[PDB]
């Protein structure tokens, strides 16, 4: 009416096995979760570093703008003074400024590429976790069902301990 | 290496590039810059060096004006070595503070702006204003009051007793000439000051002075006898002469200076489940979204589920999910909770929660993109996760998410009704007293709950301490009932501290409840509030909104008391790496800092010390794996002796106790252990030390130690001093913290090398007449720690993790496990019993004295058992592995036997005691 099993030693043996499997699967999930957290922390660090490149590039481009507006006047002056010496220095100095920007831009690009790869890793870590979770929960439940069965059967706590530990 | 190539951007547009030394200060670098700039175009148009300030992009991606030109480039840590010359313009004070805050709190202040969030913006605007204002008031106050803010009295638990005449060393500020003279333990500090002057007058008023414990920022003042001050109490027991210095008030001033209604809308609650994004699931399976409304623990109505759409990264539903509750019924703190599942035609993927009303009480409408948090598989295994935070995941670029849309309810915007409207609706509405008495006086059942609701007015009149019970019976999914409960709550009598602590639990989410709780917590003294500071901080993780009462309360007390502010700072700072609290804590720290510009300086120094230690520790780790300890130890020392390191590790206030000055590092005395995590042992020159650990979470140890400290206080409050050693322990960062070294001590293992070694060691350290003291110190402390460890369920207790001091005091360290992690029996150790009994087989007089100490200790903790349960209940917030659930709390109920009577419990403790004594030989 009340619809909802072999010997005790054989159920107890399976309790030891399933518990070992639960502890092994738990430690695996713990490993991935350490990676999940570390990678999450690294990703924000990289994202903040990208903002730091963006901000550094911004100030360089202000320098470029400032160089254009500001130079304008002095370039005109030593033109009507055959001081093409100084014009040449100002322009060459400005060409060095532009060149350094290209190095900074390239560096920012290299990091964007790394953050893209690590973003893929984050998602892979999160995928593997989600394929481990059902094994983990199922193994927890099975372990608990075996204990309950043995406990109902009147099996002593010391015998249950040695199967779990 | 040494040199680094630095880009220089001049205000004329000119660009320079040259090597500078990494450890060179900015002032020096300006000189090198100017010297080279003269040989480059457009020089003559520049103003002098001093008319400009360098600017860099710092580690947190913010622009920073580098006003302190005595700072070294390596310490400045710019993102790239790029320095820009700009004018000394604008409110540089505001600019300087804003940049320091960002460096100090972890998170760049710009990160708050980047969110584009009114709630964030309103918090910052309102809280920074209040904190700045408090600061300005404080500056106007007198040197006495400012001293009280800055260095509040450290008094023994006697306050908030015999008489003896004992010597004190007194000198003045500037003069080497000290004076030794006798004054009584019951003399106030003003009287001792008067004596020192009368001595000076032989060779200024006594009220124009205060007394400092020289070497320390700990001061003796106020209407209290000398023996109630911790410093004197400590000296009295030790028999040492206290050394004081009298400081003039001026010297204290010097350091001071430098429309539609809600109840009308009877429409059932619904949402549009549009889409999910960035799901990482099993392609073979299908995807389901589970939803449910919540108010604290309780469901408001039944849950509802989506259709089984196939597993892809970007799933689409477009369903209406309708819930079994009307909009007019939704409580203020109504919480809509989602969980994404992967089912095979059952893995919990991720979850996310959302408040239905916003911070201004407005019922939300329109689209919403909830960036989800991944589901942790745990024992409980619930469908949804209502206890989880409401804040969205800050990893917006990579994290899975659900796009939802709250529908338009009305053409105008609708708010949750104002208090006046609540009290209007809430106004209208021998035999029975028997059933209610039984229920309260002593988890309720449906029959009982409806009685309590019926007799809710009787609860308010005759059982005011039962408020918590009455709040849990209230049906928060019916707006009529909610109004009636809130009506009572507004007239409810003030409850004691202990009750208020219960009401801060997540079971009581309503903002009026929190408000009533805090209102009862305002009678807290700073000393007592300090005992619960850690718990109060963890309760912030349960709050719905950024602007709350608890945050205001904490900032208030942090602004009035610099010790509270210190530790508030470090509790929040130590969790800034944690995504779910970084925003909330970031904002509180910002506001704290603006009201506390003096302490910011202290905390900056500490933060820099701690960042060098992290680097120092990482260098040791990489060295230890290659080379052996002696060689690594010396390499540690060389790395420490560098100017940037030495200066940053030297001359700071200790994070463990801001009154302790860590002055000169003793590099030769510094070392580490080749163990797990390679902790560093750092000594200072009154020869304090600290342990720096990086690798483990220390939060559990601090909790344990805080509870032992609370025990000590509770015992000390009823005449019992069990001579404990509750040493400082402070988490500072991501798996990082400090431990206060206890000097003149060793581990039992090391001392044990008949084995009458403990008593011999004691004999060697307390020769002749000192030994009876040492044994008594051992007895009192062994009792205290036997009970503490029994009650908290601390196992793994062995010779390595138990230490003894040269005074005779025993104490425990490294509390990795508690609350059973099975019932831990009460434990008596043969070797300790031997020492207690003065090395004799039988000493009945002494051993019974020891047994009484244990029993009295245990009896006192039972009296305050509800306090321990409540404090532990709030620590569930912290997510400590070994404090997850009701079963962990239940451990304390049983250890303290709170369902048993006082006599019954003590008779069971006796049986456990006796059986531990029997087990001692076996
Ligand atoms: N308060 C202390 O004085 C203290 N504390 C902990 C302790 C450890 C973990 C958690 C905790 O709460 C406390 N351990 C201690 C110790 N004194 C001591 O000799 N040890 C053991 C050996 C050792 C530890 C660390 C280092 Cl760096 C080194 Cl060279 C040697």
């Amino acid at each position: 009416q009340q619809d909802q099993e072999d010997n005790i030693e054989a159920v107890g043996k399976k309790l030891h096995e399933y518990n070992t499997q639960f502890q092994e699967k738990s430690r695996e999930y713990d490993r991935l979760y350490e990676d999940y957290t570390r990678t999450s922390q690294e990703i924000q660090m990289k994202r903040t570093a990208i903002e730091a490149f963006n901000e550094t590039i911004k100030i360089f481009e202000e320098q470029c703008q400032t160089q254009e507006r500001y130079s304008k006047e002095y370039i005109e002056k030593f033109k009507r003074e055959g001081n093409e010496t100084e014009i040449q220095r100002i322009m060459h100095n400005y060409e060095k400024l532009k060149s350094r920007i290209s190095e900074i831009v390239d560096s920012r690009r290299r990091l964007e590429e790394d953050l893209k790869k690590q973003a893929a890793e984050y998602r892979e870590i999160d995928k593997r976790m989600n394929s481990i979770k059902p094994d983990l929960i199922q193994l927890r439940k099975t372990r608990d069902q075996y204990l309950m069965w043995l406990t109902q059967k009147g099996v002593r706590q010391k015998k249950l301990n040695e199967w779990l530990g | 290496n040494q040199s680094v190539v630095v880009d220089f951007l001049l205000p004329t547009g000119v660009y320079l590039n040259f090597p500078v030394s990494r450890n060179a200060n900015l002032s020096t670098i300006k000189q090198l810059l100017w010297h080279r700039a003269q040989y480059e175009p457009l020089f003559h148009m520049l103003s002098g060096p001093e008319a400009y300030v360098f600017t860099c992009i710092n580690q947190t991606a913010e622009q920073q004006e580098l006003e302190d030109e005595q700072r070294r480039l390596c310490d400045v840590q710019p993102f790239l070595p790029v320095l820009r010359l700009v004018a000394r313009e604008g409110d540089r004070v505001k600019k300087l503070i804003n940049s320091q805050i960002s460096l100090l709190i972890g998170k760049g202040l710009h990160e708050f702006d980047s969110l584009c969030d009114p709630e964030v913006n309103d918090f910052r605007a309102k809280m920074c204003q209040f904190c700045e204002e408090a600061a300005a008031r404080r500056q106007q106050l007198g040197w006495e009051a400012w001293l009280q803010y800055s260095f509040p009295l450290q008094l023994e638990p006697s306050a908030q007793l015999p008489n003896r005449a004992l010597l004190v060393n007194v000198k003045f500020e500037g003069s080497e000439e000290s004076f030794t003279f006798q004054v009584s333990t019951k003399d106030v500090p003003l009287a001792l000051m008067a004596c020192a002057l009368r001595k000076k007058a032989t060779v200024e008023q006594p009220e124009d002075y205060t007394l400092q414990v020289n070497g320390r920022h700990e001061y003796l003042y106020g209407s209290y006898p000398l023996c109630q001050f911790q410093y004197i109490c400590s000296c009295l027991h030790s028999g040492l002469t206290p050394h004081l210095t009298m400081v003039h008030s001026s010297s204290i001033l010097a350091m001071r200076d430098e429309s539609v209604s809600l109840w009308s809308l009877e429409q059932p609650f619904r949402i549009e489940l549009i889409q999910g994004s960035k799901v990482n699931a099993d392609e073979r399976m299908k995807l389901v979204v589970q939803a449910g409304l919540f108010h604290g623990n309780e469901m408001l109505c039944k849950t509802v589920s989506s259709s089984e759409v196939s597993v892809c990264s970007e799933p689409v539903w477009k369903q209406r999910l309708e819930f079994d509750i009307n909009i007019c019924d939704l409580p203020r703190m109504a919480r809509l909770c989602f969980a994404l599942y992967a089912v095979i035609e059952d893995c919990p993927i991720a979850w996310a929660n959302l408040m239905l009303f916003d911070y201004k009480d407005q019922l939300k409408t329109g689209e919403r993109c909830l960036y989800m948090w991944p589901s942790v598989p745990d024992e409980k295994g619930e469908l949804l996760n209502p206890t989880g935070t409401v804040r969205s995941n800050p990893n917006t670029d990579s994290a899975a998410a659900l796009l939802i849309c709250l529908p338009e309810v009305a053409p105008h915007p609708v708010y949750y009704p104002a208090l006046e409207k609540i009290l209007e609706l809430g106004r209208h509405s021998e035999e029975e007293q028997l059933q209610l008495r039984e229920i309260l006086e002593r988890e309720l059942y449906e029959h009982e709950k409806d009685l309590v609701w019926k007799l809710r007015h009787e609860v308010q009149e005759h059982f005011p301490e039962a408020l918590a019970r009455l709040l849990l019976v209230t049906k928060w999914n019916k707006h009529e009932d909610v109004a009636q409960m809130l009506y009572l709550l507004c007239s409810w009598p003030e409850l004691p501290v202990l009750s208020a602590l219960e009401l801060l639990d997540f079971s009581f989410p309503d903002c009026h409840v929190g408000s009533f709780a805090i209102k009862s917590l305002r009678k807290l003294t700073d000393d007592e509030l300090f005992q619960y500071l850690l718990q109060l901080v963890q309760v912030l993780k349960y709050e719905s909104y950024l602007d709350c009462e608890l945050t205001k309360f904490l900032l208030d007390r942090a602004l009035a008391n610099r010790k509270i502010g210190h530790f508030l700072f470090w509790h929040l700072r130590s969790e800034m790496h944690v995504p779910s609290v970084a925003l909330r804590f970031g904002l509180i720290l910002e506001a704290y800092c603006r009201g506390s510009t003096h302490h910011m300086k202290v905390l900056m120094k500490q933060g820099e010390a701690l960042s060098k230690l992290k680097a120092l520790n990482d260098f040791v780790k990489l060295s230890s794996q290659k080379t052996p300890k002696p060689q690594t130890k010396e390499l540690m020392h060389l790395c420490m002796r560098q100017e940037a390191y030495l200066e940053a590790l030297s001359h700071l206030q200790s994070p463990l106790d801001p009154s302790t000055l860590l002055a000169e590092v003793c590099v030769e005395q510094c070392t580490f252990m080749d163990s797990k995590m390679k902790p560093l042992w750092i000594m200072y020159s009154g020869s304090v030390g600290i342990i720096f650990k990086n690798g483990d979470d220390l939060r559990q140890d601090m909790l344990t130690l805080q509870m032992i400290q609370l025990m000590d206080v509770l015992w000390k409050q009823e005449g019992l001093d069990l001579r404990m050693t509750p040493y400082g322990c402070l988490p500072t960062g991501d798996r990082t913290g400090l431990i206060e070294v206890v000097l003149r001590s060793d581990t039992i293992a090391n001392i044990q090398l008949n084995k009458d070694a403990l008593l011999n060691w004691l004999k060697s350290k307390n020769p002749g007449e000192a030994l009876d003291r040492a044994i008594e110190e051992f007895t009192l402390s062994c009792a205290g720690y036997c009970v503490a460890t029994y009650v908290l369920g601390i196992g793994d207790r062995h010779s390595d993790n138990i230490m003894i001091r040269e005074s005779g005091q025993l104490f425990h360290i490294d509390f990795g496990h508690f609350l059973g992690n099975e019932r831990v029996p009460f434990i008596l150790t043969y070797d300790f019993v031997h020492v207690i009994q003065q090395g004799k087989t039988n000493n009945s007089e002494k051993f019974e004295r020891f047994r009484g100490y244990c029993e009295r200790a245990y009896t006192i903790l039972r009296r305050h058992g509800l306090l321990f349960l409540h404090l532990f209940a709030l620590m569930r917030a912290a997510g400590l592995p070994e404090l997850s659930c009701s079963k962990d709390i239940q451990y304390l109920k049983d250890s303290l036997a709170l369902g048993k009577t006082e006599e019954e419990a003590l008779k069971h403790f006796r049986v456990k005691f006796n059986e531990a004594l029997r087990e001692s030989w076996k």
